[PDB]
RNA sequence: GGCUAAUCCCCCAUGUGGACCCGCCCCUUGGGGUGUGUCCAAAGGGCUUUGCCCGCUUCCGGAUGGGCCCGCGUCCCAUCAGCUAGUUGGUGGGGUAAUGGCCCACCAAGGCGACGACGGGUAGCCGGUCUGAGAGGAUGGCCGGCCACAGGGGCACUGAGACACGGGCCCCACUCCUACGGGAGGCAGCAGUUAGGAAUCUUCCGCAAUGGGCGCAAGCCUGACGGAGCGACGCCGCUUGGAGGAAGAAGCCCUUCGGGGUGUAAACUCCUGAACCCGGGACGAAACCCCCGACGAGGGGACUGACGGUACCGGGGUAAUAGCGCCGGCCAACUCCGUGCCAGCAGCCGCGGUAAUACGGAGGGCGCGAGCGUUACCCGGAUUCACUGGGCGUAAAGGGCGUGUAGGCGGCCUGGGGCGUCCCAUGUGAAAGACCACGGCUCAACCGUGGGGGAGCGUGGGAUACGCUCAGGCUAGACGGUGGGAGAGGGUGGUGGAAUUCCCGGAGUAGCGGUGAAAUGCGCAGAUACCGGGAGGAACGCCGAUGGCGAAGGCAGCCACCUGGUCCACCCGUGACGCUGAGGCGCGAAAGCGUGGGGAGCAAACCGGAUUAGAUACCCGGGUAGUCCACGCCCUAAACGAUGCGCGCUAGGUCUCUGGGUCUCCUGGGGGCCGAAGCUAACGCGUUAAGCGCGCCGCCUGGGGAGUACGGCCGCAAGGC
RNA sequence: UUCCCGGGCCUUGUACACACCGCCCGUCACGCCAUGGGAGCGGGCUCUACCCGAAGUCGCCGGGAGCCUACGGGCAGGCGCCGAGGGUAGGGCCCGUGACUGGGGCGAAGUCGUAACAAGGUAGCUGUACCGGAAGGUGCGGCUGGAUCCUUUCU
């Protein structure tokens, strides 16, 4: 078994960036889709799909960079630079509305779980609501 | 060490020992002089190092450093002791106060007099 | 012992009303109403006495103040692990304003504890305060709130209230009086004395103000309080002058003897005028009271100031305290002289044995300035207990290994609930402090007025993503089924050959053995070397590996039996049944212990021999425990990959063990070696991670002291934890 | 070209860098400091069992055994429970002094060993066991955190 599905899938994005793939596959689950629906909203990917992956539902995840580079090191700057967790099983995390975190002074997003759904810290403190803090991104 | 731990367990606070009783930490202590000795410092160093073992107000007998160029002290010569320690002497932790009881302040000193205990000259 | 008054005490009455028993009703813990029976009131005084004032009694309500109860929060040690007989509950009493094991009788046998009971240590708690970027740490002086106490311990009495600081009883210690019988006392009130201490004030003024107690009032009391005094203890404000004044005096210092510095600094000129003298001189004070009204409202009027002849204002008027630390780096400020590992300095590294910017003085300089330094202590820096925000291959740090308890954590889909979570409203979050604004003292400190903020908790409403929960479903995790493997995995039994030793026999003779060389030793009672036979114990060559198995310790001839784990294929069954795991329990090399066996070879101890400056040590000869088996202890280790377990993700290449496959090869599972990305102080690690992540456990926090001491638990002991 | 002496180059190990005429560990001596054990003695606390027990509240008596009486009762007084504190016996912990005794740590650095660091001149380390006054030596087993393909002093 997996202890944490969105740890799970915010690594395999990273994991799979650092490398520079195209695309990889997480396992499907719908709060998973409406996180990957933020990050594609948001820039970080240029999208997902749902897929069969032995008779089994998978979200296709397709990758996202740079330019290639001068200079020794023509990689391409990431895209996604830093993908985080922060509330975990085993340390959950809860913000009120006035303590929404501001990610990297607003070029970054914190992606939070609300009673109204999915949002990013913009749409959360606009909509007025707090909820459990799911990653940071930037 | 896993939250859980942290929260089964967590930290320890560290507790600070004190370099000084003069008991009841007090900026000073009053005691007697029992022995005025000189004793010889510690190895890239050499010198007659002028010293003086107190019994003290606290009940403790301790081994105290004379500062100044000379002293008057002796036998049972009353005394405050100010804590700090000579570095190149084993086992001596505070100082004598000169200028205050028994201990007459620096003769003949033009710097810093307030350390030492003396007191202004007149210009001549 | 005697007299006597009252707003002192009692008796009957009146009963608005109220208290109690019983009933009834509504209400729901003992709240409200009602009926009958019973029970319960009072005090008088003043006036201008013909009506007012001051009071008295019962009751209902208000206001304020309190008692009791509950949730939650509130320091260190687990070297404190079990605590508990009013103990836990029940019925009935007693007690109280009132619930209650608060107390008592009887009955039951419970209550609490690893979410830390019981024990020990320390400690009044809070608003706040200090520090800190914050989180946090530290603190609780003064001011405000609460508690507790009044020489120590007990107890009640009187009251609305006390179990009472300046009230009472008793015991104890202490001081004093004492006709020796016996008495008096209680500054943790204001001052003040004394002792202890590094250290902490005047036996001041006033009742004028605010506040309090009694009084109809007039008024009395008030060391509360308003003030003044003392102390740079703190903070704030202020002075020791201002403008001019030399290519620049004298003195002192440095000098390359040319000069440089102190330095516009001084002198001097001019101006201002702290101190000081003279004069005026406060606010804080208008109520209580008087007048008209109506002892109201309303209106009007007069008395009162400790601070104080103070602040302040006007006039006059003198150039009129500066000190303290530092100048090697950190750290702003350098030269001369003296000293010569001395004298000394020192927070750390360090400086001082002849050029010392580090000692001591001087000149000069830096920093602050009525202060400047020092010691102590708190936070800081210290992300050095790491929530923010750290770690464990080799730096401290993975538990020797497992099994599993408690606990922590939990795949995909749908529905109910809405506990966590989030949002709104509301109540609370006193004052002071902090923040912001405006204001009052000439400013400021200080103060006034107003505003904002605020975690947390109560109540009502709402949201449902995530976490929880209940209900249903799925199969990707996990387990199962069938079939097929490899294997020093484990236990019991048996058995085979080589070799050593010894015993018997044959043949044979002069040594063998051993070392750097030797010697002790063994051999003419015939050894060694050779052949045959026997006994016995221990261990399994080749195969054999850079191999395999196990969770670790660890496992190696062959055979059989009993038994554990594991891998692959098929995709058949169950349907999240999962991961981890404090404690517990079990396993745990060698040595070691107990009882009994065994005993070939090896061999701690021991006995000997040459070495050789000695020798107990390295070499040689012998040799006991032990090594082996049974059973029972011991529980360590470089028990090592010095690397906890599980899961997911991130290039390849190469060698290899073991399955499957349509078998250059592909696809599982192990063992290795190089290397992508990445990581690492580096060395190195790198799909067998030391990479990226989640879960859980264990552990570390400078080096010695020391795996010591003390304590506890375990052990026969050794000794272990 | 093996050996002696001096030297050059590559490499390897090192705890040396005042650089092997090095370093450290250990021992005896001297001085200072803190502490462990500890007979015995001094005081303190606490628990249990039993005995004594003030004040006071409460309970019972309150009687031709006292006082008042409206005869209802009240007061004095008496007894009891509880009870501060004291005594006896024992159990447990805390403080103080402490004969005798253990190691420890500093410090002039002198004495003596030569254990470790280089293959440290017997590879080291290690658990345990015996011997040794100790340094250490040996046995058994383990680890690599071992160099490489006569016994040889101190500086
Ligand atoms: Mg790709
Ligand atoms: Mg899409
Ligand atoms: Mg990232
Ligand atoms: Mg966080
Ligand atoms: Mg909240
Ligand atoms: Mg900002
Ligand atoms: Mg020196
Ligand atoms: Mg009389
Ligand atoms: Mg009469
Ligand atoms: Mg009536
Ligand atoms: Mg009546
Ligand atoms: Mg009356
Ligand atoms: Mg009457
Ligand atoms: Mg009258
Ligand atoms: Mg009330
Ligand atoms: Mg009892
Ligand atoms: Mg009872
Ligand atoms: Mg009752
Ligand atoms: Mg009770
Ligand atoms: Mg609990
Ligand atoms: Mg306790
Ligand atoms: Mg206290
Ligand atoms: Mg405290
Ligand atoms: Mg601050
Ligand atoms: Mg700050
Ligand atoms: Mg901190
Ligand atoms: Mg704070
Ligand atoms: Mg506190
Ligand atoms: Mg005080
Ligand atoms: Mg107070
Ligand atoms: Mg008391
Ligand atoms: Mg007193
Ligand atoms: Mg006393
Ligand atoms: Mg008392
Ligand atoms: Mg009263
Ligand atoms: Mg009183
Ligand atoms: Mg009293
Ligand atoms: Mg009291
Ligand atoms: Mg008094
Ligand atoms: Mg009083
Ligand atoms: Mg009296
Ligand atoms: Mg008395
Ligand atoms: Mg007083
Ligand atoms: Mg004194
Ligand atoms: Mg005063
Ligand atoms: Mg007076
Ligand atoms: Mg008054
Ligand atoms: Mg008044
Ligand atoms: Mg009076
Ligand atoms: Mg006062
Ligand atoms: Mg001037
Ligand atoms: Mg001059
Ligand atoms: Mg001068
Ligand atoms: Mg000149
Ligand atoms: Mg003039
Ligand atoms: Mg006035
Ligand atoms: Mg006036
Ligand atoms: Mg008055
Ligand atoms: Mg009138
Ligand atoms: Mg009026
Ligand atoms: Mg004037
Ligand atoms: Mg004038
Ligand atoms: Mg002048
Ligand atoms: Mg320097
Ligand atoms: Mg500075
Ligand atoms: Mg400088
Ligand atoms: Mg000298
Ligand atoms: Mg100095
Ligand atoms: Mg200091
Ligand atoms: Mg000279
Ligand atoms: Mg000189
Ligand atoms: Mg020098
Ligand atoms: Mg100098
Ligand atoms: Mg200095
Ligand atoms: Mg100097
Ligand atoms: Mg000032
Ligand atoms: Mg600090
Ligand atoms: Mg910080
Ligand atoms: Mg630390
Ligand atoms: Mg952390
Ligand atoms: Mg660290
Ligand atoms: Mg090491
Ligand atoms: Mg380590
Ligand atoms: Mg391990
Ligand atoms: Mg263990
Ligand atoms: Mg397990
Ligand atoms: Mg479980
Ligand atoms: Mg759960
Ligand atoms: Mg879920
Ligand atoms: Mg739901
Ligand atoms: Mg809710
Ligand atoms: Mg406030
Ligand atoms: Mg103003
Ligand atoms: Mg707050
Ligand atoms: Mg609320
Ligand atoms: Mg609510
Ligand atoms: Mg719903
Ligand atoms: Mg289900
Ligand atoms: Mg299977
Ligand atoms: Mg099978
Ligand atoms: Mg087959
Ligand atoms: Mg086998
Ligand atoms: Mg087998
Ligand atoms: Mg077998
Ligand atoms: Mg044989
Ligand atoms: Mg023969
Ligand atoms: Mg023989
Ligand atoms: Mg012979
Ligand atoms: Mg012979
Ligand atoms: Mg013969
Ligand atoms: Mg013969
Ligand atoms: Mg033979
Ligand atoms: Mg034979
Ligand atoms: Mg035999
Ligand atoms: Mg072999
Ligand atoms: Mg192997
Ligand atoms: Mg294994
Ligand atoms: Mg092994
Ligand atoms: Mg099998
Ligand atoms: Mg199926
Ligand atoms: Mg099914
Ligand atoms: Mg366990
Ligand atoms: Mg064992
Ligand atoms: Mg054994
Ligand atoms: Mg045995
Ligand atoms: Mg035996
Ligand atoms: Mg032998
Ligand atoms: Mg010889
Ligand atoms: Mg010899
Ligand atoms: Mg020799
Ligand atoms: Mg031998
Ligand atoms: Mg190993
Ligand atoms: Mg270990
Ligand atoms: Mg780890
Ligand atoms: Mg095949
Ligand atoms: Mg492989
Ligand atoms: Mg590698
Ligand atoms: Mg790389
Ligand atoms: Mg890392
Ligand atoms: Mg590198
Ligand atoms: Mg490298
Ligand atoms: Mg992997
Ligand atoms: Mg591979
Ligand atoms: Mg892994
Ligand atoms: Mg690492
Ligand atoms: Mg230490
Ligand atoms: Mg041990
Ligand atoms: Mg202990
Ligand atoms: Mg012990
Ligand atoms: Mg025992
Ligand atoms: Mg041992
Ligand atoms: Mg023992
Ligand atoms: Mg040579
Ligand atoms: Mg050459
Ligand atoms: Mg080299
Ligand atoms: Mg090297
Ligand atoms: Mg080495
Ligand atoms: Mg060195
Ligand atoms: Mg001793
Ligand atoms: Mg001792
Ligand atoms: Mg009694
Ligand atoms: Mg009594
Ligand atoms: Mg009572
Ligand atoms: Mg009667
Ligand atoms: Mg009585
Ligand atoms: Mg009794
Ligand atoms: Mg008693
Ligand atoms: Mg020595
Ligand atoms: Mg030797
Ligand atoms: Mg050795
Ligand atoms: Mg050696
Ligand atoms: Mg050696
Ligand atoms: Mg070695
Ligand atoms: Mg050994
Ligand atoms: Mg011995
Ligand atoms: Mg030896
Ligand atoms: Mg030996
Ligand atoms: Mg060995
Ligand atoms: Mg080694
Ligand atoms: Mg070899
Ligand atoms: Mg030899
Ligand atoms: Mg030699």
């Amino acid at each position: 078994m997996l202890t944490d599905p969105i740890a799970d899938m915010l690594t395999r994005i990273r994991n799979a960036t650092r490398v520079y793939k195209e695309s990889t596959d997480v396992p499907a689950s719908r709060f998973k889709e409406e996180i990957l629906r933020i990050l594609a909203r948001e820039g970080f990917i240029k999208g997902y799909e749902r897929v069969d992956v032995d008779g089994k539902p998978y979200l296709r995840v397709y990758l996202k960079y740079g330019p290639r580079r001068q200079g020794p090191d023509p990689r391409p700057e990431q895209v996604i630079h830093h993908i985080r967790r922060i509330s975990k099983p085993g340390r959950r995390v809860y913000v009120g509305v006035k303590e929404i975190p501001r990610v990297r002074r607003g070029l970054g997003i914190a992606i939070l779980s609300t009673s109204k759904g999915v949002l990013t810290d913009r749409e959360a403190r606009k909509l007025g609501v707090g909820g459990e803090l799911i990653c940071e991104v930037w | 060490p896993t939250i859980n731990q942290l929260v089964r367990k967590g930290r320890e606070k560290v507790r600070k020992k004190s370099k000084v009783p003069a008991l009841k930490g007090a900026p000073f202590r009053r005691g007697v002089c029992t022995v005025v000795r000189t004793v010889t410092p510690k190895k890239p160093n050499s010198a007659l190092r002028k010293v003086a073992k107190v019994r003290l107000t606290s009940g403790y007998e301790v081994t105290a450093y004379i500062p100044g160029e000379g002293h008057n002290l002796q036998e049972h010569s009353v005394v405050l002791i100010r804590g700090g320690r000579v570095k190149d002497l084993l086992g001596v932790r505070y100082h004598i106060v000169r200028g205050v009881y028994d201990a007459a302040g620096v003769k003949d000193r033009k710097k810093s007099r307030s350390k030492y205990g003396t007191k202004k000259p007149k210009e001549a």
